[PDB]
């Protein structure tokens, strides 16, 4: 078996952030660590800078900047989970941006057993040394090229957290250890030229038994300060200050910042999203934030919300309380899909168009997200003009800076409309004709407007209205083709072409030439620093099928590119993007011609072909978030935008569009006037990007997802924490979905302090509007859910697998499968069937329902009488949490990676154990893949694929696939959010918000690309010279193995990114049968299309 | 309450003392292949870290062992299938750590302690010419698991540490298992999985059998603890086996506690339905668990559970000091009331003042947990 593994989304979830002068020590810096990747930012103060963003192999552990004596900037240190450490420096120079190793290598040791609270990275205040602690009893030093270290033997194993003392002539460091005895805070001397520790500074102070962190004060202060659950106290020898403020009793603080670089403000941060600042001892409650997993502090009262369990934020803290009393406002909130915990591929708006619904976040963050793949508009104004051939925005005031006009082209006809704030309005615009098909129209030179139709060139005043000049063919023949700018007018008549000026009540016919053919689209846009005067015209022609840069206003041409085929071009543009300018040709069978071009000498270089539709596509410009785009007008409209200077395709996800323009009116700002076969559409683009992110948010954890099409609703496994109050009951905590449902309902009960209740909400599959609440059972957990239809019976019911939860039980003795019908807007209950165990999962089985209670896997028959009757029973020895099917063959599941595949026989009414495997390490999904093979997501954030003459050979599996992911799976889904080369297409959901798609290989292709690979490899630079081949290692506590059966699609789709001499470097002798560089873009093209 | 030594049996005195003792340690490398020696005479099931007497007299077994002294130390104990056919695909290393030769009646004799190692998977076993056999076998790795949570949080949650103490265990898995809620599993569920929770759940039964346990005596490590409750728990030796091909400690432990929970009497193995003792009536009266193996003046093992009350048992002879197992007691044949079956012996104290005045050692062979 082999396999393709591409990231459809990178991770979202914000794992640190930190602040310093690293791209200059003037520009103040944001940088977030979301996993694998790096995102650095200068804080605007009126926003956040994006400088760049890049990508690294390996989990990032530890990210902390320095600047050790006479730096010119700030130096990052990094350290992934596997150890590989490194110093990175920025370097920039012009448009260049390149992210520097001043220093690299691997920390880890020979031996050694991982601490139980996790890896520590802290730096000496003078950039003396780098302390690691990444095993207990040991502590890892780095002198501040290929990172050389050492280590210390430490007498107290268990420590809490460390950091660096300030102000000290000989390096301390000051840690919360805890002994049997208790939990107390102590310090020793890190000495280099001794290359061992010596008692330190002060006395080992007892401290809380819930002491958690140490935070390191400057001077003049020194010493350090201790949080506990209650308690902050501090210690500086003989100096102590003991608070216990009652405020930070109900969650535990969990990250911090410094706030006056002296120490005598740090804000504080707990689990539950409250914001606390310690001054210098008191504490005060800011306000409420999401869930920070880290705290920055930036500029004059931003904050900056670093969280892994909600969208990221930017908020202000004012001196000024609010109404409410909060000193904490919301300025901006960023996506953040992770977790995913579960998630469903639906045909939600158009069939064929998948859409990916996910159960997102955690508790008050709880929210369902809907990723869509492509560009969205927002409609403000519909309509009924059928047939419209040419859109044209105006300014009928020349005082007025915004559009007030828009002008209409139909067969042979024009009709003027008037934009009247909101209102739109039938008129007539004097000098303008209304009898002929208009080419062209707009705002020009000195004050005037002109209007291009078949048969003349009219120049209009603006003040008054009426007509000041008017060009013709000399034997008044009809105009073919037409492009205008403000100054200058292009216009074809046939093979014939004339250049024409716009000056004050006249048009100047400058210069003619006639062409070699038919001419069959032009272009006159003015590009660079070219003040409205473009000295090029791009001109396509018939029948010898070219593209062609001539000058103006000799008509003499630069380039001729031969675009090929019988297929005429219909459109051409020149555009500028990313300050790279470029050539776009657009052809009658749908196929888009793109190429860079050289302002000065007119060189079409850099030839790329993208299929966009079946219909010859329309090229239109337009300004998006002052930045210039592309609108491809198709029966699959683009956005042709740029990225990392290479350009971007994104589909607009409407059925089609003709012909369109920007809009910039009182009425509709900053907005584009759509056209189709039968009406005219008003409205906004939204953010120019390749996926669309919908947030319903819930107030409360989503647990599981699943979608019933015959209710056009989902069904959602949800949970809300509330308190035990002073009555036989609980109360909630705030109002989530499952308090404020439109129709609400409970359990009625038949079987024998903060706590969880679970709930199945029922959401409408287009306003995701909370329609219905079922609360289950008082300590009833609810694990599965699944929409199915069973038996004989032609109804689609909800059914949910509970457990009931008690302390003293360890594995539930009871639980129960519960069938629902979702009718009328509420959940009738049809069956309630008690098992005497936890439905882990469960599954429909070719018309039966499969379910597992504990260690047992149940067979259920659903009768007339409508109830769900026990078959065939297979006792595992495994609990079986995981449960796939395909066909008549069975993969159960075990949290320890023990699989198992049982078969069920028609005949014989059983189950037959086909295959067992066991290899110890933590399993959080797994996936059948097809008949023989089934994806899994194993321990050390790894996925791997098991695959199927003598009984010995057959009833045992064979591991195919080993790969180093670096994202924790927790979903698995057979499904694509796009419209052969692979076989199949596996989304997944990660704890970080990474979306992912496997699909499946021929040796060959696979041989290929692994080939490729290599090649790659040896090109590719990578952030803190990291090996690829070592990233991608299966890794285990245990065993580090290679990569096997796994390509990288993340590094294979860098091919098309690479420069075409590097290109050719990696294709050199790649291959037998030869391999073209064309052949292998082709290929890496192809499989950029899956996503 | 029981005044008797709990150390006095672990030690074996009857196989008497003045011993040479080795100290030194042998330890074969993970997948490893090896070619260790089989004892002719042996035939019961040794687990790692379980202490195994032998008395050899057979001359070729006695030049074995007093070969194996001059080297290794180690020899291989098979996990018999089929012991009529004499088929194994798995065994333990034996290491020895108590050694004495005797000569005596004509004959050079052997005695040993020896301590189970190391698991492996049997490759081959070759024959010698003397009867002992050798087996190239391939050393089995103890697989160990980190935290469940380990890979879910590298995060600010990370550092967060381990009547009445009730609470303590629910605010442990709270704590502990926090992060499971950025997975699509429950903390309750993962502690089916913790190695702490599930050795609390075992310690649980290991305190109602030793009323007077100390938690010192008792290993802190996973690994060594689910080996000594395998070794104390009367089962079958199709299910001991199954134990045996266990890698994980957490996979032993989830097993053992299966095992412990669906225990509850203990019949015959001939007449399978006469039922003799029940799982209430097991005690620790030695430090290794109610159950160990000890051996008779022939050599042969016999792995004895520890009962306060048997039932349909009949005795024959009168009591016997030779040779006893626990000091200070005096053991009498023991039979189904029914079969005729031996089941083991009734020991019966020899002084008035010691606590328990009487007991029963079933020998597990002759018990079904049916
Ligand atoms: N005397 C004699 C002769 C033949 C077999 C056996 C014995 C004594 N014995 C057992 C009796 C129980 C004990 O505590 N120690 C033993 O050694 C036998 O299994
Ligand atoms: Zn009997």
């Amino acid at each position: 078996s082999y396999n393709y593994v591409v990231t459809a989304q990178k991770p979202t979830a914000v794992n640190g952030c930190v602040t310093g002068h690293f791209t200059s020590a003037e520009d103040l810096n944001l940088l977030i660590a979301k996993n694998t990747r790096l995102e650095i930012y200068v804080v605007t103060a009126e926003g956040l800078r994006p400088v760049k963003e890049v990508g690294m192999y390996g989990k990032i552990a530890v990210m902390e900047l320095f600047r050790p004596k006479g730096e010119s900037k700030d130096l990052l240190f990094i350290l992934t989970a596997k150890y590989n450490a490194c110093i990175l420096e920025y370097k920039q120079s012009g448009e260049s941006i390149d992210i520097i190793t001043r220093a690299h290598g691997n920390v880890q040791d020979r031996i050694g057993r991982p601490s139980e609270t996790g890896i520590i990275g802290i730096i000496d205040p003078e950039c003396r040394m780098i302390g690691l602690r990444l095993y207990d009893g040991l502590f890892k030093v780095i002198p501040l090229k290929e990172l050389k270290a050492f280590n210390i033997r430490l007498e107290e194993l268990h420590v809490i957290d460390v950091k660096f003392l300030y102000g000290c002539q000989a390096p301390t460091i000051c840690f919360v250890y805890q002994d049997p005895q208790g939990r107390h805070v102590k310090t020793y001397e890190v000495s280099l030229r001794e290359k061992e520790f010596n008692k330190g500074p002060w006395k080992q102070e007892n401290v809380e038994a819930e002491a958690s962190m140490v935070i390191a004060v400057p001077e003049p202060f020194g010493g350090a300060i201790i949080i506990g659950q209650e308690s902050i106290t501090y210690h500086n020898g003989d100096k102590y200050l003991a608070i216990a403020p009652p405020i930070i009793k109900q969650s535990t603080i969990v990250c911090h910042n410094r706030v006056d670089p002296n120490g005598s403000r740090y804000l504080l941060g707990d689990m539950e999203g409250r914001l606390f600042m310690l001054l210098l001892l008191r504490v005060e409650l800011l306000g409420e934030t999401s869930i920070a997993e880290c705290l920055t502090y930036l500029d004059n009262g931003v904050v900056f919300v670093g969280s892994r369990l909600g969208d990221s934020q930017l908020v202000k803290l004012n001196v000024d309380s609010n109404e409410q009393g909060s000193y904490v406002v919301a300025m901006e909130t960023f996506t953040n899909l992770g977790p995913i915990v579960d998630m469903c591929v639906v045909d939600l708006e158009r069939q064929g168009q998948g859409q990916l619904v996910t159960c997102s976040g955690a508790f008050k963050e709880g929210s369902l997200r809907i990723i869509r793949n492509g560009i969205g508009i927002h409609e403000h104004a519909s309509i009924d003009l059928p047939g419209i051939k040419g859109l044209w925005p105006l300014r009928s005031d020349p005082n007025r800076e915004t559009d007030d006009t828009l002008v209409l082209s139909f067969v042979g006809q024009t009709r003027v409309l008037m934009l009247n704030g909101e209102e739109v309005e039938e008129t007539e615009l004097m000098g303008f004709v209304d009898d002929q098909q208009t080419f062209f129209c707009g705002n020009v030179a000195h004050q005037q407007l002109i209007q291009i139709t078949s048969a003349s060139v009219r120049l209009v005043s603006q003040e008054p209205k009426a007509l000041v000049s008017e060009w013709k063919e000399p034997q008044a023949k009809n105009i073919s083709v037409a492009s205008c700018n403000s100054s200058q007018v292009v216009v074809a008549v046939g093979r014939a072409l004339y250049y024409l000026q716009i000056h004050p009540q006249e048009l100047r016919q400058i210069s003619h030439t006639e062409m070699e053919h038919e001419v069959a689209c032009l272009d006159i846009t003015p590009l660079g620093d070219s003040n409205g005067l473009s000295p090029l015209c791009a001109i396509g022609l018939w029948t010898d099928i070219s593209a062609r840069i001539l000058k103006l206003p000799s008509f003499e041409l630069l380039h001729k590119e031969m675009l090929g085929g019988e297929i005429i071009p219909r459109s051409i543009l020149m555009t500028t993007f990313e300050s790279s300018h470029y050539l776009l040709c657009a052809l009658g069978d749908g196929a888009l011609f793109y190429f860079g071009l050289n302002i000065e000498t007119g060189l079409l270089s850099d030839r790329k072909k993208v299929t966009l539709g079946t219909q010859p596509t329309v090229l239109r410009t337009f300004r998006s978030l002052s930045t210039t785009n592309v609108f491809a007008c198709s029966d699959r409209p683009t956005v042709i935008y740029s990225s990392n200077h290479k350009l971007v395709f994104s589909n607009v996800n409407l059925k089609e569009v003709n012909y369109m323009c920007p809009l910039n009116s009182d009425g509709y700002p900053d907005s584009l006037a759509l056209a189709n076969n039968s009406t005219l559409t008003i409205g906004t683009i939204d953010e120019i990007q390749k996926l669309h992110i919908r947030t319903v948010p819930l107030y409360e954890s989503p647990r599981k997802i699943c979608y019933q099409e015959v209710s056009q609703c989902f069904g959602v496994l949800s949970s809300r924490i509330e308190v035990q109050d002073t009555s036989g009951g609980t109360t909630a905590l705030r109002p989530s979905a499952s308090t404020q449902a439109l129709s609400s309902s409970v359990s009625s009960s038949k079987l024998f302090e903060e706590v969880e209740v679970h709930n199945l909400l029922i959401i409408d599959q287009h306003t995701f509007e909370v329609l219905h609440a079922h609360q289950f059972l008082q300590n009833e957990y609810a694990l599965s859910l699944v929409s199915c239809k069973l038996g004989k019976d032609p109804n689609t019911y909800f059914i949910v697998g509970t457990a009931m939860v008690y302390p003293e039980e360890a594995e539930p003795k009871q639980g129960r499968i519960v069938v629902f019908q979702y009718s009328d807007g509420k959940l009738q209950t049809v069956a309630e069937k008690e098992v005497k165990g936890a439905v882990y999962s469960m599954v429909e089985f070719n018309g039966k329902l499969l379910a597992s209670i504990n260690s047992t896997v149940r067979l259920y028959e659903w009768t007339t009488e409508k109830e769900l009757r026990t078959e065939c029973n297979h006792y595992n020895n495994i609990m079986a949490l995981y449960l796939k099917t395909k066909g008549d063959f069975i993969l159960v599941g075990d949290l320890m990676r023990s699989v198992l595949l049982l078969a069920y026989k028609p005949m014989e009414g059983n189950f037959e154990e086909i295959a067992r495997d066991f290899n110890p390490n933590w399993m959080s999904a797994v996936e059948i893949l097809d008949d023989d093979n089934f994806l899994g997501a194993e321990n050390a954030f790894n996925l791997f694929v098991c695959q199927k003459t003598t009984d010995e050979e057959r009833q045992h599996l064979q591991e195919v696939g080993l790969f180093h992911l670096g994202e924790f799976v927790n979903v698995f889904c057979h499904g694509s959010l796009v419209m052969t080369p692979t076989q199949g297409s596996v989304l997944f959901g990660t704890v970080n918000g990474m979306i992912g798609l496997v699909t499946s290989l021929s040796e060959s292709w696979y041989n290929l690309l692994l080939d490729m690979q290599n090649r790659l490899n040896k090109v590719i630079k990578s952030v803190g010279k990291i090996e690829h081949s070592f990233w991608r290692s299966f890794h285990t506590e245990r065993k580090t193995e290679p990569a096997t059966g796994f390509i990288d699609g993340d590094l294979i789709e860098s091919f098309l990114d690479i420069s075409r001499p590097k290109m050719q470097e990696v294709v050199a002798n790649l291959q037998k049968r030869e391999a073209t560089a064309d052949d292998l873009i082709k290929v890496v093209e192809e499989l950029t299309r899956i996503h | 309450m029981i005044n008797f030594d709990t150390s006095l049996p672990t030690s074996h005195m009857y196989l008497g003392s003045d011993m040479e003792e080795f100290h030194g340690r042998t330890l074969h490398d993970d997948d490893s292949c090896q070619v260790i020696p089989v004892l002719p005479h042996v035939m019961v099931m040794l687990i790692p870290g379980q202490t195994l007497p032998l008395q050899l007299f057979h001359p070729q077994e006695v030049s074995m062992v007093r070969n194996l002294i001059q080297k290794d130390r180690t020899f291989a104990v098979l996990a018999y299938s089929n012991v009529r056919e004499r088929e194994a695909h798995f065994g333990t290393t034996a290491e020895i750590y108590a050694y004495r030769e005797e000569q005596e009646y004509g004959i050079e004799t052997v005695k040993v302690k020896a301590i189970g190692r190391q698991r492996f998977k049997v490759l081959e076993i070759r024959t010698q010419s003397d009867g002992i056999q050798q087996a190239k076998v391939q050393i089995l790795p103890e697989r160990v698991l980190p935290s469940t949570m380990s890979a879910v949080q590298l995060q600010s949650l990370s550092r967060r540490h381990i009547r009445a103490f009730r609470q303590w265990w629910q605010k442990y898995q709270k704590r502990k298992f926090h992060c499971a809620s950025l997975t699509s599993w429950p903390p309750w569920l993962y502690s089916l999985y913790d190695a702490e929770t599930l050795m609390e759940r075992v310690k649980r039964q290991l305190h109602e059998w030793d009323e007077n346990l100390k938690d010192e005596s008792l290993p802190t490590n996973p690994i060594d603890f689910s080996y000594r409750v395998a070794a104390c728990l009367p089962i079958d030796d199709a299910l001991r086996i199954q134990l045996l091909k266990i890698g994980s400690a957490i996979q032993r432990l989830r097993c053992e506690l299966d095992i412990m929970n669906k225990c509850t009497s203990l019949c015959c193995k001939q007449c399978q339905d006469t039922e003799i003792t029940t799982k209430n009536e097991i005690f620790s009266l030695s430090l290794c668990g109610p159950m160990a193996a000890y051996v008779n003046p022939h050599g042969y093992i016999h792995e004895t559970l520890t009962v306060y009350k048997a039932c349909n048992l009949n005795l024959s002879g009168r009591p016997s000091t030779e040779h006893s197992w626990f000091p200070g007691y005096a053991w009498t044949i023991a039979q189904c009331r029914i079969c005729g079956n031996h089941m083991g012996w009734k020991f019966t104290a020899t002084k008035k003042d010691m606590s328990p005045q009487k007991f029963w050692g079933l020998t597990r062979s002759a018990l079904l947990p049916r």
